DNA sequence: CAAGACCAATCTTTACACTTGAGTATTAAAGTTACCTATAGCGCCAAGTGCGCAGTTTTT
DNA sequence: CAAGACCAATCTTTACACTTGAGTATTAAAGTTACCTATAGCGCCAAGTGCGCAGTTTTT
DNA sequence: CAAGACCAATCTTTACACTTGAGTATTAAAGTTACCTATAGCGCCAAGTGCGCAGTTTTT
């Protein structure tokens, strides 16, 4: 490595922040300038105070302190395994040993140092810089010749992208003519200008009769080495000149200090500002793409070996990026070489910096890493769910503009491997998020046998939430009592109606209200229903039945060519009262184009509709016992689950509700035809459900205080997980912003 | 925002129903009598203890979580902080070579009063609490304020074992801490403190720590608001130290 | 050029403390005639009134225009020092997405009483914000945009049905189009910039309303993205997710590697694909 | 330093456009005491009068204030607003040397019923400047 | 144009740090026609002798040039190059007053063998001069 | 008696040695340094012009 | 015993009073402050869901 | 019959030859140019897959 750690105590945003564990690439992402700025100035400081360069002082934090302190630990472990060596005596080595590792090594006696030779032993370097109320600056180490030997081993090159000039190229020169060690001072300039001025000439002094009447025309300074470096370098070069522009020159960049470090002990440190801004999305993938390339074809391991290939240290590559595009292509590419850190504010307002995981152990997740899933590092909350359904209704348009708080929450679906491998407590990240799952993934009921049994995430869950069987006692009582209910949960068994349909005496709210009780501390909330049985409640039935009416009306059309006719005819074929069934399946059909049809054709068809909507109420409050049996018929034929979690699928593989599921195939078959393809789960039936609900709520009531009650009235268990997320998102944001 | 309790805040979100009756009846808040204080003896040490069914013991509970909790502190008090422990007051001191530790005398029986009112006066209005009689100040000082019957030459005493008294004791030392936290680092020396107990580390190749000066020059210190060294605990090593163990 | 007024915005070189073109814009948008009333009637009138003894301040300002050579005052200087004058206040990266929220926000709002109808071209609005603030200013421009529209549902005191100005906005980031698709529904246009044979640059519209609600629910970051794409290659699993974006057969294929595969149901690809939209992002539907 | 404020004024890379340091300097330097004067008894005041209808101006500066974010009135700007606005203009080589010629004067004229007095510092007065055009500006 | 060109020196904006018009012009003035001795034979050359091994400093700047992407060298940057790396130093009121004196020095003693015959305007060469200084500089 | 705090330069800036990519006991050459100075009132000598080498206060 | 070094805020910024240009004994109003919060595991009570108020180490 | 206005490139940029400072009859080498492309529906041939070369309108 290059740099172990930085450490930040009471300056600017910083209460006390230590950053270590120095990845070869390391993303740096949040909310703006809540501390990226602010450590990018910390740093800077640190490297202008290290040269004895004259910059003003960092502000404290808080002025109940007398100091505010910056510790950076230099790995030194490969510099000592280059001069501790016989070989190289040279003046560089010697003059590095009596500096940095003497006054270190003398102190030490001989079995000690016999110990720290032989050992896979790592040599570390700290440098602590004080800066007192006074403006004062004391450092831990009082020798200039350490502080100055620091900064040439370990040199900071900030680029900023906002800011880059397409035609000062200095930074180039200043970097390539440092990186690389030759040896200019044993040339003599005396010796060099003869010697160029002996071949250059067209004749063996002309040029340098040119010359000379030049140098007693023009009052030159003496040549600085750095300056003679840059000229001989870009002068045997082919070339000295040169969105797209910068991109060109961050990627040359990063190119020349990879190639060049691999024959050199000097590692620089280089922070990017920003390198997307002004790059077309490909455009960054690709320098991503091509930082990789470079990264990889110089790199040597135990199958990549020959001439070309070095085991050089490369040098710590950090970048400040607000584009999801940048953080996928690095995760994608770099691996388990990179490291993402995430920028966020205390509840005093100082910064707080988190490492989150990006390193994945499933190479499926790490190919099918696509833009949305690199966008949840940028989200202030996540509702992590399990289908379509969810994302359909969490993301409706209608819905959010009632809830403005909601808004700011990214709704995503993840499978049980990818929320193992991405979420944030196995991440120990600080982005609140809370995983919405349905109550049958811990329990499956048998009716058969008219038994819970209990599903392995349960007994995780149980052995998570464990932790105190080997552990003392506190008041911590109270869950190991709700953990032995669960246990007894697997003993009892439970009688069922209706063959199966309904529960006795039992209540799963209740069960399901314990369980979210015990597992809010693990972010995990456990919804009673499935969404779809969470929008089909005894509450909304009304207007349920109201939207089937609006697909009668307005969303059927007449499926023929000549209306008049056609209605005539199946009029006269089909009676309205004894075949209303028949001719409504002839005459009506689904259509997304209604064509205009006459006034007596519109009439008869809103008769035949009003009829139809007549029987369809009388048949449906006939047929059904109670208002629960066409709820869980209206379910059920949605996909969903009863009271005892069982699909219709699931029933007919089983075989029970046999006269249940016989009334529901009559249902779709017979009056619920044009319902049927909009039966499925992914037909998008909640989308409609939903806007033509709030819309007549809206156009029933006119306050929007007002018409938040009636959604909470209407939909009490979606409401209310949205809610209880907005009130954790405004306590996060208060914890963020507050 | 610097926090300011006021009457309505002692009114409300204080007093609650504690102190219900004395505030409706505008009767001064009494001092705490020997009747509600129990004395154990722990060897040469005496501690004192509030009957729980007090009401003392409950604005003084309340007091410590809505109100002393909120007063900025130095960052060189490790003790009865938020997020504090002994293993912090310990680390900033591995970069040093040379380790000097030192001791305050009696850190609590030492505190007086007036420091603490002049401390706590900033952070609560200027009010009269009842009529004309007692102020909202003088109420609040009343909670966390006892009389030793022991000792009743020194009449106000913070003493050990209350609810108030580690964080009355920081935020009064805060103004010791930052002392002697800008002395130390203007000389380049790590320090740091735990209740009493101070420890400075040189990290320099240098015996500041080990002269007579230093201690001289922390006793001038804490002479300002009356403190004293322990000599008995006063330890000086290079290379290692063996604090209490760790 | 009156009638309809060109106003350009750059957030890259746009000045967090040079706020004249809110000036130039508020004084021009909403037409109020100044001209009748005099600037020597105005000056009188103001002197008599903030005046702490009538003259007073009118001897103190007549002390210093004696003293200062002032040019005439122009009629567009006179509006905004009554304007910002009367505003309780003329002081104001979030900080360039405030400048540019506020003057949309005056824009829309101003507009509404005028028949002046500007164009607004804003360059590269996302630069330099988080995708989330980015999404956010979308969303307060669309706020801004419905709360002030009247149709034959919304009606009252306080809405109009005068046309909203044009809003051209060149952008780079996924975010922004995917809020705009996602808010603007029918009222929005993609435009594609490309490059002909000859290297003339090239136009096409890009295909963003879609008559499936659910889409434009579902709609996300991952399909936003497609709109930048080079080359799509339409498919309809996982696992040929799985093989195409594979790393290391990418690796020895870098040609591909410019090819973004996303899988579409058909209901996805007859609502997104190319073809309906007539757009110039080529691409191939692989299906079995 | 209130007392005694020290001016500096430099010629090469002054300013024509930017008059801002005769308003800092204006404002600061006769003492009125609009502190006295309510910024809300003053927007009253002045809506009330440059009405064109009573609250029509209002109405529409209030549309305004609801639309635009504004941090609250600083002292030195609202007095830079009521100085510049009673003034019957807020515009204005020989550019500088008029510059130059109206800081002074504006000075001199000013400090005469104050007790503050200023120090003006000023770089190369004569820059770019006719040597009559020097002698007429001293 | 070329035969007669002009030159313009503003002394107020002078840019004491950026020389880049001394080069543009002295390798315009003095005709030496670098076109006959190729860039690839001139690279070659040069990768031959400064080299300490032979091809070391080749296989160095090869390897640069593989990472870096340049443009190819216009003939006014190769005799740029030529001159100030023949020259014993690149780097170089009374500042400006140098820079003038030595473009007037370098115009002067150029154009004497040449029959280009610029024309040369400077706008206040005393600006920012003490009156000795403009003196010694005439 | 007895001790933490024991100037600021000294020419300066850059920098690998060994056999071409990894390495377990202690600074320096070199380009520029990069330019400096004899002897100030008194004495010797040509012999009155020109050249060579008997205060106060404070520390004390 | 005995002492130099005795926090940082506390709302902040600006500023004449008297009779219109000189003047020999002690801060402040005002615009904005400009927005804050009860109650986190345990006990009471409806009676098992929902609402109100028996550790280690270190100082000691 | 009879005429002013008779594309824009064509590779591009720079530039002294003769014996070292003045001189009275006609463009160019050279570095980079600096990189290009066969064959798009129909016919031949392996013989139905794969490879090689009978419209409208307007000018007329």
């Amino acid at each position: 490595m290059t740099i172990e750690s930085i450490r930040v105590k009471n300056l600017l945003s910083f209460d006390d922040v230590i950053l270590r564990d120095f990845r070869d690439i390391n993303c740096i992402i949040g909310r703006n300038n809540v501390g990226k700025s602010n450590l990018l100035k910390v740093i800077r400081y640190f490297y202008a105070k290290l040269e004895n360069k004259k910059v003003i002082p960092l502000d404290f934090h808080t002025n109940y302190n007398a100091v505010g302190e910056i510790t950076f630990t230099f790995d030194t472990t490969r510099i000592k395994k280059i001069v501790t060596s016989r070989k190289n005596n040279g003046r560089f080595h010697k003059h590095i040993y009596n500096t940095l590792f003497k006054s270190s090594s003398v102190k030490l006696n001989f079995e000690e140092l016999i110990a720290r030779k032989n050992s896979t032993n790592k040599s570390f370097f700290s440098l602590t810089l004080t800066i007192c109320k006074d403006d004062s600056v004391m450092w831990s180490v009082d020798d200039p010749k350490v502080r100055s030997l620091l900064a040439t081993l370990y040199p900071f090159l900030y680029i900023e992208t906002r800011h880059i000039d397409l035609y000062d190229w200095n930074p180039i020169w200043k970097l390539i003519s440092n990186l690389n060690s030759f040896n200019f001072d044993d040339v003599d300039h005396d010796e060099l200008v003869n010697f160029l001025d002996e071949k250059i000439s067209s004749r063996k002094g002309d040029y340098k009769k040119y010359i000379d009447r030049v140098v007693s025309v023009i009052d030159t300074k003496p040549y600085t080495y750095k300056e003679k470096v840059i000229n001989y370098i870009k002068v045997a070069i082919k070339g000295d000149s040169f969105g797209t522009n910068s991109n060109k020159f961050l990627e040359t960049l990063l190119h020349l200090l990879i190639t060049l470090t691999r024959t050199e002990f000097i590692s620089p440190i280089v922070y990017i500002d920003e390198p997307e801004v002004g790059l077309h999305p490909k455009l960054a993938e690709s320098f991503v793409s091509n930082l990789n390339k470079i990264y990889s074809k110089f790199k040597k391991t135990s199958e990549l070996s020959g001439p070309g290939r070095y085991k050089t240290p490369y040098p710590n590559i950090f970048y400040s990026t607000h584009s999801p595009s940048i953080l996928k292509q690095t995760i994608k590419l770099f691996g388990k070489d990179q490291q993402v850190l995430h920028f966020s504010k205390k509840k005093d307002g100082s910064t707080r910096v988190n490492k989150i995981n990006s390193t994945y152990s499933d190479e499926r997740f790490l190919n099918i890493f696509s833009d949305n899933e690199a966008r949840l590092f940028f989200s202030e909350y996540i509702v992590f769910v399990e289908g379509a359904t969810e994302l359909e209704l969490f993301r409706n348009l209608s819905l959010l503009n009632l809830y403005p708080a909601f808004s700011l929450a990214d709704i995503y679906d993840a499978n049980e491997v990818i929320l193992a491998n991405i979420n944030p407590g196995y991440s120990k990240a600080s982005i609140p998020f809370v995983i919405i799952k349905d109550i049958d993934t811990l329990i499956d009921y048998s009716i058969k046998t008219e038994k819970f049994s209990l599903r392995p995430l349960f007994e995780k869950m149980i052995k998570e939430l464990t932790k105190e069987f080997d552990y003392y006692d506190t008041g911590f009582g109270r869950v190991r009592k709700e953990i032995d209910l669960f246990s007894d949960i697997q003993s009892s068994t439970k009688k069922h109606m209706d063959s199966g349909l309904f529960f006795k005496r039992f209540s799963l709210h209740n069960l399901s209200s314990r369980i979210n009780k015990v597992s809010r501390k693990l972010n995990r909330y456990f919804m009673t229903t499935t969404i779809e049985g969470a929008l089909i409640n005894e509450q909304s039935l009304p207007y349920f039945f109201n939207w089937i009416g609006d697909v009668i009306l307005t969303q059927m059309t007449i499926n023929n060519p000549n209306p008049d006719k056609f209605i005539e005819a199946m009029r006269r074929r089909y009676n309205i009262k004894s075949q209303v069934v028949p001719l409504f399946k002839s005459v009506f059909c689904i259509g997304l184009n209604h064509p205009v049809y006459s006034s007596a054709v519109d009439k008869q068809a809103l008769r035949i509709k009003l009829s139809f909507l007549n029987y369809l109420k009388r048949k449906v409050y006939s047929d059904f016992n109670n208002e629960k049996e066409i709820v869980l018929a209206l379910r059920l034929a949605f996909g969903g689950k009863t009271e005892t979690q069982y699909t219709l699928d699931k029933l007919r593989k089983d075989g029970e509700a046999e006269l249940f599921r016989e009334k529901i195939k009559n249902y779709k078959n017979n009056e619920l035809f044009f319902l049927e393809p909009q039966m499925t789960k992914t037909s998008g039936w909640v989308t409609t459900f939903l806007n033509y609900t709030i819309e007549k709520i809206t156009s029933e009531e006119s306050d929007d205080d007002r018409i938040r009650q009636k959604l909470s009235f209407i939909f009490p268990e979606i409401i209310s997980i949205i809610e209880q997320a907005s009130s954790s998102i405004e306590a996060e944001e208060s914890s963020l912003t507050g | 925002k610097m926090i300011l309790v006021d009457k309505v805040f002692y009114e409300k979100i204080l007093s609650v129903e504690s102190f219900k009756e004395n505030i409706i009846t505008q009767s001064a808040i009494p001092k705490i009598s020997n009747k509600e204080v129990r004395l154990i003896s722990s060897g040469s040490k005496i501690f004192y203890a509030i009957n729980n069914t007090s009401p003392h013991s409950h604005v003084q509970l309340r007091l410590n979580r809505f109100f002393l909790s909120h007063i900025p502190l130095n960052s060189a008090a490790k003790a009865f902080v938020r997020g504090g422990s002994y293993l912090k007051y310990l680390e900033p001191h591995i970069y040093g070579s040379s380790y000097c530790r030192l001791d305050i005398s009696s850190f609590f029986n030492n505190i007086s009063f007036d420091d603490v009112k002049q401390s706590l006066s900033p952070y609560i209005k200027d009010e009269y609490l009842i009529g004309t009689e007692q102020k909202l100040i003088d109420a609040i000082l009343n909670s966390v304020g006892y009389e030793s019957p022991i000792r009743k030459d020194k009449g106000m005493i913070i003493p050990m074992g209350f609810r108030t008294s580690p964080a009355i004791s920081n935020i009064v030392f805060r103004k010791m801490d930052l002392l002697i936290q800008d002395f130390c680092a203007k000389k380049g020396v790590i320090y740091s403190r735990y209740a009493d107990d101070m420890l400075f580390s040189n990290p320099r190749e240098s015996k500041l720590l080990m002269s007579d000066y230093f201690i001289d020059e922390i006793s001038s210190l804490l002479s300002i608001m009356g403190f004293n060294i322990n000599q008995s605990k006063y330890i000086s090593r290079e290379k290692e130290i063996s604090i209490n163990g760790y």
